[PDB]
C-alpha cells in the first residue's frame, strides 16, 4: 500500500528554521512528483511547494518563496522541506503528498498534478512563548 | 562475555546404526573452537539453528520461545517443563514482555488455535534446528566455565510443526522467597564410531591443515610424509564493464524542434533506428513538460534498449491532451489518434501559443470531427470524403446531412489555456527478434590495473589481471587470442590501449607432517605460488612457497622430499 | 494566482438525498481540477481528478463535472460516511496550485 | 432459531439423526493421523522378500548380535548397504545376509 | 448429547495412530457416505 510518513514537526521561535522529512513507501518514488500542502487550524488547504520526479524542477507558493526549499533523495525514497525565517502565519499541519498523474497527457507544467496520496501530516508551531 | 568452545555441538546426524567405520558426514554443526556468546533477557536472532548449553544443578531454565514475531496475531512454539515432564505446544500466544503460594506460569495470557499438544555440577546440552518445517531437538544430561571433552547428542523429539523461526528468547526462574547461545554452520566432519555404535571422536574438516589431511586420508593417524589435501584459488574483486563512446545521436531535435507539426488527423510518424544515446537526454529543460510515460519511469527505461522507436507528432488543444492516453474517448482519440489499451511508451506535450496562434487565426491545423467508425490503435485516416449523416448520398459536395469531415482549430493567442495549441510527441518502443539498435548508456565506470577483477569489454566476458601489453594489433582488431584459441589480450574501447589478461594464480596445497606420533607441527607448501600472493618462516623454493619451516645452511640426508633438491625433516 | 471559489460554504442534506457542490475558478483551468474529501483528524482523500475522472476505490455515487471555469461535485445518494469538508483544487498552472476554501457537508 | 420438537412417535423423516462429519486436510506437515499395516507372519532362516517399515529388499533373516541405539531402526555396513533391521512389531534386531 | 446444528460442534483430531476402517464397524445401520474415496483407499493414507 502507498504510505507517506512525515517527521521533523515541532515548536520553533519566529525567525527560526525547521527541516521536515517525508519517507515514502509502497510505490516507485522516482516515478512521481511530490508536494507539501499545509493546513492552519480551522482553515482550508494551502499548497506550499512541489518537486518533479527527478528533482530537476521545483515550484513554491508566493507566501513561502525565498524562505522555504523543497528537495528529494530518490535513493532514500525521501522528500524534505527546509523552512527558514519562520513566522506565526506558518503555524500549520504540514502534509507531504505524492502528486498523481492527471488523466493522461494533462499538459500540466511539471510532474505535479493533483496530490493523489497524502501523509497524515506533522504539526509546525511558530510561537514566541 | 565470550568463551571458547572446544569440541561441542556434535549430534547424531541421523538414524542408521553403524560399527567401526570412519564415516564422513556433512551437516549443520557447531564448529570446533568457536566463539560462543555468554549470557547471565533480550530477543536473540536465529538465522540457522542454535546451540544451547548451560550449567547448574537446580533448574533455572524454564522453557524457550520461538517464532517469527514472538507476539500475537500469528502462531508460535512454546516449550515448558514443570516438575512433571516436557510439554511441547504450538498455539497463537500473547507473551508477557517479561515472562517468568508457589504459583507460576505468568509467561502468556492467550493460547488460541492450538495445532499441537503433548504432555507426559550438571551439564544440559541442546541442539535446535528447523529444516523443511521440522523442528528437531537433540539433548543429553551428563553430570560433572564449561569443561573440556566430547559427548554426542541423541535425538529427543520429532515435531511436524511447519513453524518458521527467525528469533527466540529464554525463560528463567526468579528469586522471590547461566547459559550459552551458539549457532550452527554447514561443516564437514570425520566421525569415529566404536563397536557399540556411538561417536567417540571427530575431526573438524575446516580448521587446521593437519585435520584436512586426516579427513582426506580417512584416518586419525597420519604417517610421516607430504600429502596433497586441497588447492589455492585467488578470487577476483569488483566487476568493471567497459564500453565505447556514444557512437551516433538520435535525431530527436528535428522532431521536437520542428517549425511545423502535422495536423492530428494526419499525424506524422518518424521512425528511429541505429542511434545510441541515454534515454534521459529528454526531460532536460524539465519544468514545462506534460511528460507522462506509462508503466515505466525514464530511470528504468534509461538502461533498456529497443529494436525500433516511433515518434508521432501533431497539434491539438490543451483540453484534448488528456485524450492522448490509453483508454480515452473523444474526437481526438476516436477519429484522429488512438493509443492502444496496452501502451508501453510516453506522451510529451507542451504549450505552443507563441508558435501556432496568430491574431488573424491560425487555420493551418485541422482535426477530424465525423467518422463512421472509431480508429483502431495507431491508425491514420487522411481521406477527405464527405461524411454521410443522412440517407441521401453526398456524391462529393457538402450540403444537408453532407459534411466535409475535417474542421479547423482557430488558434488565436487570446484563447484560454484549454483552447490554445499544444504540440504532442508520442514515443512508442517495440521489441522483436531483430537486434536492439536504440539504447542510451551502458553504465559508466573507470578502469583499474594490476588487480584480479571481473571484466567485460563490450561483450568479452572474463576474469583476470589486466596489465600493459607490448603487442601491436592491426588497425581493425579488437582483441587477440593465444595458441589453442583463448583470449589473452584486449583493446580498451575508449583509450585504444592493448592490455594483457593473465590468470589469477592457482595451485595445489600440500601439508608437510612429521607424523602424528612425533608432533602436531606442520608446514604448508603452496605449489608455484609467489610469496606475495599467498594470502614467521617463509622460504621460497622453485616448487612454491614453504611456510612454517626454517631453512638452514647445513645439508642432511633427504627425509621428506619437497622437490628441486629441497627436502624437509623433523630435527632441529 | 488562480482563485478557487466554492459554493455553498455549508450544505445541510439528509442521508439518501443528492448533494451538489460547486467550484468556480477565476480563470480557465480546462479540466485540471481535483475534488477532495477531508474528515476531522484525517488527511485529505482524492475523490475526482480531471474534473470528472473518479479515483480508484471511490464509490460510484461520487461524480464530477464541468470544464473551463465552472465545476461541480455530485453525490447521488448521500451516506452517513460522506459528511465531511470537501475541497476543489486546480493544478492547471504550476506553481501555485490552489484550493477552494472548502464546503462543509452536514446532516439536515 | 426455532426448535425441533422430537417425539418418539414422529415418522422416520421427522425423527432425530446424529451426524458426524469427517474432514481430512493435507498441509506442509507429516500426517499426525494414520496407522496402516497389512501383512501375514514373520519367518526366519529363509530367503524371502521383505519390507521393514519402508525398507524394501531381499535376503535371509537371522538372529543378530548387534545393539542399536534407542532411536535407530536399521543399520548399514561399510560401503553403505543395509545389513540389519529392527522388526517394527516385535522390536528385535535381525541380520540380513 | 450432540450440539444443535446451528451451533455445530467441531472436535479437532491430532497425533493419534489407528487404521481408518476402525469405523464402519457395527456396520448395518450407518448412512456412511464418503465422497471420491472408499474407506479402503483412505485406510492406508494419513493426514495432518
Ligand atoms: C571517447 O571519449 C573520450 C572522452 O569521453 C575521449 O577521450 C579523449 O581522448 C583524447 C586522446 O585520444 C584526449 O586528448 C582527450 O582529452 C580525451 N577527452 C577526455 C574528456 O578525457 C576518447 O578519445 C574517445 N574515444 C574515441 C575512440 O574517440
Ligand atoms: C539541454 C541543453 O543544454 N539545452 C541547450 C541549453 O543548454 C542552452 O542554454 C540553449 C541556448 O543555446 O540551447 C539549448
Ligand atoms: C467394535 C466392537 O467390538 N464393539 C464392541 C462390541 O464388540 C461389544 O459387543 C459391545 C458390548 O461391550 O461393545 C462394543
Ligand atoms: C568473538 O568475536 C567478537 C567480535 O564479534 C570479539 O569481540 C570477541 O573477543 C570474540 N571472542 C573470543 C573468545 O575470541
Ligand atoms: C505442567 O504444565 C502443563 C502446561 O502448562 C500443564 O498442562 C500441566 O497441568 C502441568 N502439571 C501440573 C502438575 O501442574
Ligand atoms: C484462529 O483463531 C481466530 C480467532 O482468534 C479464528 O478467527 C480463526 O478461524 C482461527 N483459525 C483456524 C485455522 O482455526
Ligand atoms: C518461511 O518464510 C519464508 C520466507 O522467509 C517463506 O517463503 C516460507 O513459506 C515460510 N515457511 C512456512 C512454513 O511458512
Ligand atoms: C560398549 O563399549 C565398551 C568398550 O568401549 C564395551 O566394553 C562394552 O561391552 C560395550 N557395551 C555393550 C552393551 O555392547
Ligand atoms: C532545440 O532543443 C534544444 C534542447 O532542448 C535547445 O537548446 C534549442 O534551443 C532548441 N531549438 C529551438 C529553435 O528552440
Ligand atoms: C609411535 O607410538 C608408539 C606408542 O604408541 C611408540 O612406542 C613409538 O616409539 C612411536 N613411534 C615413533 C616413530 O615415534
Ligand atoms: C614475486 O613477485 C615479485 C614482484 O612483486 C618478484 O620480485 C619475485 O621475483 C616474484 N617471485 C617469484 C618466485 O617469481
Ligand atoms: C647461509 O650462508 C650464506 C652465505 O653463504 C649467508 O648469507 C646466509 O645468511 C646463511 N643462512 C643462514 C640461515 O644463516
Amino acid at each position: 500500500e502507498v504510505q507517506l510518513v512525515e517527521s521533523g514537526g515541532g515548536v520553533v521561535r519566529p525567525g527560526g528554521s525547521l527541516r521536515l522529512s517525508c519517507a515514502a513507501s509502497g510505490f516507485t518514488f522516482d516515478d512521481y512528483g511530490m508536494s507539501w500542502v499545509r493546513q492552519a487550524p480551522g482553515k482550508g488547504l494551502e499548497w506550499v511547494s512541489g518537486i518533479n520526479w527527478n528533482g530537476g524542477s521545483t515550484g513554491y507558493a508566493d507566501s513561502v518563496k525565498g524562505r522555504f526549499t523543497i528537495s528529494r533523495d530518490n535513493a532514500k525514497n525521501s522528500l524534505y522541506l527546509q523552512m527558514n525565517s519562520l513566522r506565526a502565519e506558518d503555524t500549520a499541519l504540514y502534509h507531504c503528498a505524492r502528486v498523481g498523474y492527471c488523466g493522461g497527457d494533462c499538459y500540466s507544467l511539471s510532474l505535479a498534478g493533483f496530490p493523489d496520496y497524502w501523509g497524515q501530516g506533522t504539526l509546525v508551531t511558530v510561537s514566541s512563548e | 562475555a565470550y568463551t571458547n568452545s572446544f569440541t561441542r555441538g556434535v549430534y547424531y546426524p541421523d538414524k542408521v546404526f553403524r560399527s567401526s567405520v570412519l564415516h564422513s558426514t556433512q551437516d549443520l554443526f557447531l564448529p570446533f573452537f568457536s566463539n560462543v556468546t555468554w549470557f547471565h533477557n533480550p530477543v536473540l536472532p536465529f538465522n540457522d539453528g542454535v546451540y544451547f548449553a548451560s550449567i547448574e544443578k537446580s533448574n533455572i531454565i524454564r522453557g524457550w520461545i520461538f517464532g517469527t514475531t514472538l507476539d500475537s496475531k500469528t502462531q508460535s512454539l512454546l516449550i515448558v517443563n514443570n516438575a512433571t515432564n516436557v510439554v511441547i505446544k504450538v498455539c497463537e500466544f500473547q507473551f508477557c514482555n517479561d515472562p517468568f503460594m508457589e504459583s507460576e506460569f505468568r509467561v502468556y495470557s492467550s493460547a488460541n488455535n492450538c495445532t499441537f499438544e503433548y504432555v507426559s555440577k550438571n551439564l544440559r546440552e541442546f541442539v535446535f534446528k528447523n529444516i523443511d518445517g521440522y523442528f528437531k531437538i537433540y539433548s543429553k544430561h551428563t553430570p560433572i566455565d564449561l569443561p573440556q571433552g566430547f559427548s554426542a547428542l541423541e535425538p529427543l523429539v520429532d515435531l511436524p510443526i511447519g513453524i518458521n523461526i527467525t528469533r527466540f528468547q529464554t525463560l528463567l526462574a526468579l528469586h522471590r522467597s547461566a547459559y550459552y547461545v551458539g549457532y550452527l554452520q554447514p561443516r564437514t566432519f570425520l566421525l569415529k564410531y566404536n563397536e557399540n555404535g556411538t561417536i567417540t571422536d571427530a575431526v573438524d574438516c575446516a580448521l587446521d591443515p593437519l585435520s584436512e589431511t586426516k579427513c582426506t586420508l580417512k584416518s586419525f593417524t597420519v604417517e610421516k610424509g607430504i600429502y596433497q589435501t586441497s588447492n589455492f584459488r585467488v578470487q577476483p574483486t569488483e566487476s568493471i564493464v567497459r564500453f565505447p563512446n556514444i557512437t551516433n545521436l538520435c535525431p530527436f531535435d528535428e522532431v521536437f524542434n520542428a517549425t511545423r507539426f502535422a495536423s492530428v488527423y494526419a499525424w506524422n510518424r518518424k521512425r528511429i533506428s541505429n542511434c545510441v544515446a541515454d534515454y534521459s537526454v529528454l526531460y532536460n529543460l524539465a519544468p514545462f513538460f506534460t511528460f507522462k510515460c506509462y508503466g515505466v519511469s525514464p530511470t528504468k527505461l534509461n538502461d533498456l534498449c529497443f529494436t525500433n522507436v516511433y515518434a508521432d507528432s501533431f497539434v491539438i488543444r490543451g483540453d484534448e491532451v488528456r485524450q492522448i492516453a490509453p483508454g480515452q474517448t473523444g474526437n481526438i482519440a476516436d477519429y484522429n489518434y488512438k493509443l492502444p489499451d496496452d501502451f508501453t511508451g510516453c506522451v510529451i506535450a507542451w504549450n505552443s501559443n507563441k508558435l501556432d496562434s496568430k491574431v488573424s487565426g491560425n487555420y493551418n491545423y485541422l482535426y477530424r470531427l465525423f467518422r463512421k467508425s472509431n480508429l483502431k490503435p495507431f491508425e491514420r485516416d487522411i481521406s477527405t470524403e464527405i461524411y454521410q449523416a443522412g440517407n441521401k448520398p453526398c456524391n462529393g459536395v457538402a450540403g444537408f446531412n453532407c459534411y466535409f469531415p475535417l474542421r479547423s482549430y482557430s488558434f488565436r493567442p487570446t484563447y484560454g489555456v484549454g483552447h490554445q495549441p499544444y504540440r504532442v510527441v508520442v514515443l512508442s518502443f517495440e521489441l522483436l527478434h531483430a537486434p536492439a539498435t536504440v539504447c542510451g548508456p551502458k553504465k559508466s565506470t573507470n578502469l583499474v590495473k594490476n588487480k584480479c577483477v571481473n571484466f567485460n569489454f563490450n561483450g568479452l566476458k572474463g576474469t583476470g589481471v589486466l596489465t600493459e601489453s607490448n603487442k601491436k594489433f592491426l588497425p581493425f582488431q579488437q582483441f587477440g587470442r593465444d595458441i589453442a584459441d583463448t583470449t589473452d589480450a584486449v583493446r580498451d574501447p575508449q583509450t585504444l590501449e592493448i592490455l594483457d589478461i593473465t590468470p589469477c594464480s592457482f595451485g595445489g596445497v600440500s601439508v608437510i607432517t612429521p607424523g602424528t606420533n612425533t608432533s602436531n607441527q606442520v608446514a604448508v607448501l603452496y605449489q608455484g605460488v609467489n610469496c606475495t600472493e599467498v594470502p614467521s618462516n617463509v622460504f621460497q623454493t622453485r616448487a612454491g612457497c614453504l611456510i612454517g619451516a626454517e631453512y638452514v645452511n647445513n645439508s642432511y640426508e633427504c627425509d621428506i622430499p619437497i622437490g628441486a633438491g629441497i627436502c624437509a625433516s623433523y630435527q632441529t | 494566482e488562480i482563485v478557487m471559489t466554492q459554493s455553498p460554504a455549508t450544505l445541510s442534506v439528509s442521508p439518501g438525498e443528492r448533494a451538489t457542490l460547486s467550484c468556480r475558478a477565476s480563470q480557465s483551468v480546462s479540466y485540471n481540477l481535483a475534488w477532495y474529501q477531508q474528515k476531522p483528524g484525517q488527511a485529505p482523500r482524492l475523490l475526482i481528478y480531471d474534473a470528472s475522472t473518479r479515483a480508484t476505490g471511490i464509490p460510484a455515487r461520487f461524480s464530477g463535472s464541468g470544464s473551463g471555469t465552472e465545476f461541480t461535485l455530485t453525490i447521488s445518494s448521500l451516506q452517513s460516511e460522506d459528511f465531511a469538508v470537501y475541497y476543489c483544487q486546480q493544478y492547471n498552472n504550476w506553481p501555485p496550485y490552489t484550493f477552494g476554501q472548502g464546503t462543509k457537508l452536514e446532516i439536515k
